[PDB]
RNA sequence: AUCGGCUCA
DNA sequence: ACGACTGAGCCGATG
């Protein structure tokens, strides 16, 4: 997993994955650009990356 | 009914799948190529069976 | 046309706007029904365009003029 | 979760389980064409569960839960004929497979 | 994670409000309603508890003066912060956490959302009306619930579920016999109790060996989720919230579970529960001024349970009918004493006897004038003329309407049903095969020994060897498995295996082993498609080869051994044979046939049987066929013969190849069971069997049900349903079909995490098991989620003014005024089942709503905005006094064309509640098992439903343009 | 995937 | 003082 302040991390380059987060709230789509914080991630498609 | 069901009779090896590529490759041609392409005609095309 | 097409590229002129007046015939008979002419004889669309030329039809002058009388029919 | 080696996939079988005798792997000298399998493997994916009332349900079946997916060894999607034998380097802690 | 400050509703009790979190411990959760007061305990895992929050854009409404939305969804480790607009003055940065949310839910009412953002696409919208539309028409649909289950269609099972579907108060006496898979059949009505309302709650006592199946299904007939209770989870809802077992509904337990502990059963009764079933496989008897211990248990149980099923306490066997315990279960208001009842029993042999129809007695004298009577002697009038009607050329006539006097006559049928194997008319017939095979010179060796070593004293060792050859070698000789190459049944494998490998067969062997012996070889040695089925193994095996065994035709064949029971997973193609070992016991005899002699299994069965003479297997072959007929003929008193025979059976048996002295017993067996068959055509009563398998009243519910499983847009709808929310639809190959939960898009509260193994077609389904699609299986999710969640397909654009499209550019601005008209109550008066949500099209500009041409056939020739934002919605700014000049006047014509299906719902409701009501006032008079808790329940309901149908208003979510 | 090795047009 | 063929095969070994 990308460290929180690291030359990877979600909190600044999206996550991992579509539409979901590090630490997992936030799943599959629903949620379209909520912009989270417990992960920090602006939950956007990946792709960001 | 749909494309998936298709897949399985394309790999089947079924009869009828070589019926429509008859009439597919009329009236569709082809490129080919040799390498080193010096020039053009290095590609042409050639309506193949 | 599977063998040689030397008569329907003078017809319009060049072999570029062989495309471009056969591609926009080849799209319109692809789409929307559209009617086969010259005898389907089999065949498919993309010879269809080009056949249209082989037999004294198809033309840039018949693809912009025809295209105002699909816009004085939908009134 | 360690990967496993014997004959447990959730996706293709009864099919392919009778190219693979049992217990492991691929017969000596069994007839394969491109695509079938040989030797049964398959990694967890991680998700790993433990919430109360979900562990009886799984438990009543036979198990499957933090395992696995299709990740077998698979023949080459190209001519492979059959075998001839099958070579095994078990770890040096046994834990050892019958078939082996 | 449940952690504390969260907001949970509730799935089925919603009427509370919008619960806050107040404890965890390892196992539960405890709610907390300001607006009410009042507390709620559920567990963690299986918790009917939903989750609600709002996304970007939207709104919430807090509890002071100000509120609104909104910028970014706060989580902190399980709270959310809805950081939400403040619309008293302005600000740009407001905090307002969902521990403080309201504990109401007005809406955001999708009128004002115009005003707002950017909208939800063309390309779903439609696919909202069909969800709201089918919901409209399937719910008042024609027929309650009884719509998908793992059954095939066949009047019996049915019979009982349309009738006691419709008691309020069910207080059935399940009684039809082995095999026919009573409860199944008998379920029939908890499922269909479930959809129209009126029960949560069904306890299911059951002695705890016979669990496993009984949990499965339950799930897999009627996915009936169950959480069990045992030691092992009693101990667990404990601590959970305290108190009684509150913490799901559906359960099983065993009386052994309520009995054992002498607290538990004050715990199991005041749990004001609904349905309380029960079943046993051996009795629960009584003598009296001498009452049974396990049984005084139940006692207490039934009398503070409303409504209460029983699948018979186990008469079945013996005894014929002395039935009055299972019958004070029931009702104890019309069965005072029992030293009478046997009256009522003594009187009703000479009619059922001389019932015969005109089938057996044809005409009979004036000893059918008399009685029939008794019930019928002092209402009088009608039947004078109409009781001697016997023949004179109207064949079906008198009949058809003279077993209503009678049938509704009996004292005892409206509670009890018995089905057999005649009143029913649905099984296949039995083709024996009869083989005989030459012995091998290693079994006579052998065998010649066992005399020498043989000589012990008690009497089942004798018996036991000899007969048994194959797996009588891997035990005393030598070498375990060397038979393979040896005996004819190896050879005979081939041979008919050989060129007959086309259809699929069923065969049945001695016990696992010698069966895993086989798969080795036959698999292997000789080469097929074989695969295992025996009784170790785990239940995905038993799919696995079931699954296999019932493809198109690429499994051929499986290898049953030991015993089954009668599975609830029938092989309805499996219609071909080899019988292997004839054990030694006609019940689990019985159990080799048990598959594939039911109604399900389709086309003739074709029995095979093998055997080497000289051994003990010769003997027996002839003593069941040519003894009492056990192959050609259904037969439970096969038992009650080796039963008498026994030692007068084995003696022969033991050393087989001797006395000629024998074909007596076969013609002596052929001599008791054969009048015993006559003398049980003389104990049927009929007319309750006829009460219970139906005929023409039977005959329809199937074939009008046969109808709606074909439906060619239920393969499409459904798919384009979920494939749309984020559940993408792959693998067609099967007549369905994998459904993976996608990216694309999905809520964290399906079921379904990988890999949903489905079908949408009964009769080809009821092979393997492995789950269902049709309007009732995995849709209470899916329902909702089209509607209940309304930012779904709310208020979409499409073609609009354009110059564009023609003839009438202008403006011409359409808008789609949809209208709800909630039925405001709650489901137990089953307001459900004749007004439900509906829609209705309202397309207007000034004048009165259009309706001309299908919106199907104009969801194709319509264009969305397919732009992002410098595009997208830019009729949003100057067309707000524009559309809404055609809602002062569109909300104009709503009361009209909706107080016009209400009257025509009403005429509905006060034309047939009031007709029922005529069918249970007027049978009173017959004076069958009824009491005063069923007709006060529709006088009760029907005054709550004209008091239904005067308070339902109206609701928006729609608008296409 | 960068590098190293080696064949055939 | 600079500039370094056009295709794909197979194996191998560490950021
Ligand atoms: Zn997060």
């Amino acid at each position: 997993k990308p460290e929180r302040d690291g030359l990877f991390c979600a909190r600044i380059f999206g996550p991992v994955k579509d539409y979901e987060c590090l630490c997992g709230k936030y799943k599959r789509l629903k949620h379209r650009g909520v912009i989270c914080e417990k992960c920090g991630v602006e939950v956007t498609q990946t792709k960001v990356r | 009914t749909t494309i998936k069901a298709a897949k399985k009779m394309v790999e089947r090896e079924e009869a009828v799948v070589w019926d429509i590529l008859d009439e597919v490759i009329r009236e569709h041609p082809v490129l080919l190529n040799r390498a080193p392409t010096l020039h053009r005609l290095g590609i042409q095309a050639f309506e193949p069976v | 046309a599977r063998v040689t097409v030397q008569d329907a590229v003078e017809k319009i002129g060049n072999r570029f706007d062989l495309v471009l007046v056969a591609a926009r015939r080849a799209r319109q008979m692809q789409v929307g029904g559209k009617d086969p002419l010259v005898p389907e004889e089999n065949d498919k669309t993309t010879v269809i365009a080009l056949r249209e030329i082989e037999e004294g039809l198809i033309n840039n002058q018949i693809l912009d003029v025809r295209e105002r009388q699909e816009q004085q029919e939908q009134e | 979760g360690p990967e496993e080696i014997t004959a447990d996939i959730p996706n293709v079988g009864e099919a392919a389980l009778s190219k693979l005798d049992e217990s492991g792997i691929v017969y000596i000298g069994a007839e394969v064409t491109g695509g079938d399998i040989l030797v049964g493997k398959v990694t967890p994916k991680g998700e790993t569960q433990l919430t109360p009332e979900e562990k009886l349900l799984r438990a009543i079946f036979g198990e499957k839960a933090s395992d696995v997916k299709d990740s077998s060894l698979r023949v080459p999607n190209g001519v492979s004929g059959t075998v001839i034998d099958v070579q095994v380097f078990t770890r040096d802690g046994v834990e050892k497979d019958k078939r082996a | 994670p449940f952690t504390l400050g969260q907001r949970w509703i509730s799935d089925t009790e919603s009427e509370l409000g919008l619960g806050t979190v107040v404890a965890v411990d390892a196992r539960t959760v405890t709610l907390l309603f300001p607006s009410t007061g009042e507390n709620r305990l559920y567990a963690r895992s299986d918790s009917p508890v939903t989750r609600v929050m709002f996304n970007p854009g939207d709104t919430i409404t807090s509890h002071d003066g100000w509120q609104m939305q909104v910028e970014e969804v706060k989580e902190e480790n399980g709270l959310l912060t809805y950081i939400g607009t403040r619309l008293d003055t302005e600000e740009s940065g407001v905090a307002l956490r969902e521990v403080f949310l309201d504990s109401k839910l007005v809406f955001s009412k999708p009128q004002d959302r115009l005003f707002a953002g950017q909208i939800d696409r063309m390309d779903r919208f439609a696919l909202r009306y069909r969800a709201r539309k089918y919901s409209s028409e399937q719910f008042r649909m024609p027929y309650s619930g009884l719509r998908g289950q793992r059954t095939s269609l066949i009047p019996h099972q049915l019979n009982i579920a349309h009738d006691v579907g419709r008691r309020h108060a069910p207080r059935v006496l399940l009684a039809d016999e082995v095999g026919l898979g009573k409860t199944i059949e008998a379920g029939m009505i908890l499922h269909q109790q479930l959809l129209s309302g009126a029960a949560e709650r069904v306890l299911i006592i059951v002695p705890e060996t016979l669990q496993h199946q009984w949990l499965v299904e339950m799930l897999r007939r009627f996915n009936l989720r169950f959480a069990l209770f045992d030691d092992e989870r009693y101990a667990e809802a404990q601590h959970d919230a305290y108190n009684p077992f509150d913490t799901e509904q559906l359960v099983i337990c065993s009386l052994d579970f309520a009995r054992r502990s002498k607290q538990r059963l004050e715990h199991l009764c005041e749990a004001e529960w609904d349905l309380l079933v029960v079943d046993e496989a051996h009795h629960l008897v009584w003598s009296e001024d001498a009452p049974s211990r396990e049984y005084q248990a139940i006692e207490q149980l039934a009398e503070h349970v409303p409504g209460v099923l029983l699948l018979t306490a186990t008469p079945e066997q013996l005894g014929m009918e002395s039935h009055f315990a299972r019958l004070r279960l029931l009702d104890p208001n019309r069965f005072h004493d029992f030293a009478q009842f046997v009256e009522e029993q003594k009187n009703y042999c000479p009619v059922a006897d001389a019932v015969a129809m005109l089938l057996a007695g044809n005409k009979l004298s004036n000893d059918e004038l008399n009685m029939l009577g008794e019930m019928i002697g002092e209402q009088d009038i009608e039947p004078l003329l109409q009781a001697a009607n016997s023949d004179s050329e109207d064949a079906q006539s008198a009949r058809q309407e003279l077993v209503s006097m009678l049938m509704d006559r009996h004292g005892t049928s409206r509670v009890l049903f018995r089905n057999t194997r005649n009143g029913v008319k649905g099984f296949p017939k039995r083709e024996l095969h009869t083989i005989k095979l030459p012995l091998p010179t290693q079994y006579q060796t052998a065998i010649k020994v066992s005399g020498i070593m043989g000589a012990r004293k008690s009497a089942e060792d004798r018996a036991r060897d000899m007969l048994y050859p194959e797996r009588i070698y891997q035990e005393f000789e030598g070498d375990n498995a060397t038979w393979w190459n040896f005996d004819p049944r190896v050879e005979w494998l081939m041979g008919y295996l050989t060129s007959h490998r086309s259809q699929k067969v069923l065969v049945i062997c001695a016990k696992a082993a010698t069966a895993l012996q086989l798969e080795q070889v036959l698999r292997e040695r000789e080469g097929i498609r074989a695969a295992v089925f025996h009784e170790g193994m785990s239940i995905i095996e038993r799919d696995r080869a079931a699954a296999w065994f019932a493809e198109e035709d690429t499994g051929a064949q499986v290898l049953l051994c030991s015993e089954i029971g009668s599975e609830g997973r029938n092989f309805q193609f499996a219609s071909h044979m080899v019988m292997f070992d004839l054990p030694f016991n006609p019940d689990l005899l019985e159990q080799r046939i048990g598959r594939l002699d039911r109604i399900g299994q389709a086309h003739d069965i074709q029995i095979h049987v093998p055997y080497l003479e000289k051994t003990a297997q010769s003997v027996l072959v002839r003593w069941y066929h040519e003894g009492l007929d056990a192959f050609e003929h259904t037969c439970p008193t096969g038992r009650t013969i080796y039963d008498s025979v026994y030692n007068d059976l084995i003696n022969y048996l033991a050393s087989p190849d001797q006395t000629e002295g024998f074909d007596d017993l076969i013609k002596n067996c052929r001599e008791q069971h054969e009048a015993l068959k006559a003398q049980l055509e003389q104990g049927r009563d009929r007319l309750l069997e006829i009460h219970s398998n139906g005929g023409e009243k039977a005959q329809a519910l199937a074939e009008s049900i046969e109808e709606q499983d074909d439906d060619t847009n239920l393969i499409a709808f459904a798919m384009n349903l979920f494939d749309i929310i984020g559940i993408n639809q792959d693998d067609r190959g099967d007549n369905m079909i994998v459904l993976t939960p996608s990216d694309h898009m999905l809520v964290p509260d399906f079921p379904g995490l990988s890999e949903d193994g489905i079908t949408i077609t009964f009769d080809r389904e009821v092979a393997l098991a492995r789950e269902d699609a049709q309007f009732i299986t995995w849709e209470h999710p899916l329902i909702r989620n089209g509607l209940d969640l309304i930012l779904s397909g709310d208020t979409g654009s499409s073609t609009i003014s354009l110059l564009k499209n023609k003839a009438l550019p202008v403006g011409t601005l359409l808008v789609e005024l949809i209208y709800v008209v909630e039925a405001q109550a709650p489901k137990q008066l089953q307001l459900n089942r004749f007004l439900p949500p509906t829609p209705v099209r309202m397309l207007l500009d000034k004048n009165g709503n259009n309706l001309a041409a299908q919106v199907e056939f104009e969801t194709f020739n319509r264009q969305l905005n397919a732009v992002n934002r410098h595009t997208g919605s830019k009729l949003v700014n100057a067309v707000q006094q524009d559309v809404h000049a055609i809602l002062q006047l569109g909300e104009a014509q709503i009361e009209k064309s909706a107080r016009a299906l209400i009257d025509a719902a009403r005429n509905e409701a006060d034309e047939k509640l009031s007709a029922e009501l005529s069918r249970l006032e007027a049978l009173r008079a017959v004076n069958p098992n009824i009491r005063d808790d069923e007709l006060t329940a529709i006088e009760s309901n029907r005054q709550q439903v004209m008091e239904s149908l005067d308070q339902a208003g109206w609701r928006l979510d729609a608008l296409r343009l």
